[PDB]
């Protein structure tokens, strides 16, 4: 889920 | 409860976390740590744990802006050595  | 998070890491290690729209009671219109990279500086530190609401990062106030906006805030500081966040456990 798109890691920041 | 509010808490000033401090994630000391190195560049090229973003942070390792996932945020989403705070659909909870909405105590503070911010994002929710829905996921975390179990291995990066996020898990290494410990100060950051899933189920927390992040308000502002290094001054960047998130309390009000959408999710996409917040994501941009963090992804922007992908080369930081110290992440000073103000979230509420």
């Amino acid at each position: 889920p798109v890691y920041i | 409860e509010f808490k000033d998070v401090f994630i000391e890491k190195q560049k090229g290690e973003i942070l390792g976390v996932v945020i989403v729209e705070s659909g909870w009671g909405s105590i503070l219109p911010t994002v929710i740590i829905a996921n975390m990279m179990h291995g990066g500086p996020a898990e290494k530190s410990g100060k950051l744990n899933i189920g927390d609401q992040i308000m502002s990062i290094n001054g960047t106030s998130l309390v009000g802006l959408p999710l996409s906006t917040c994501q941009s805030i963090i992804k922007g500081l992908k080369n930081q050595s110290r992440v000073k966040l103000n979230i509420v456990r």
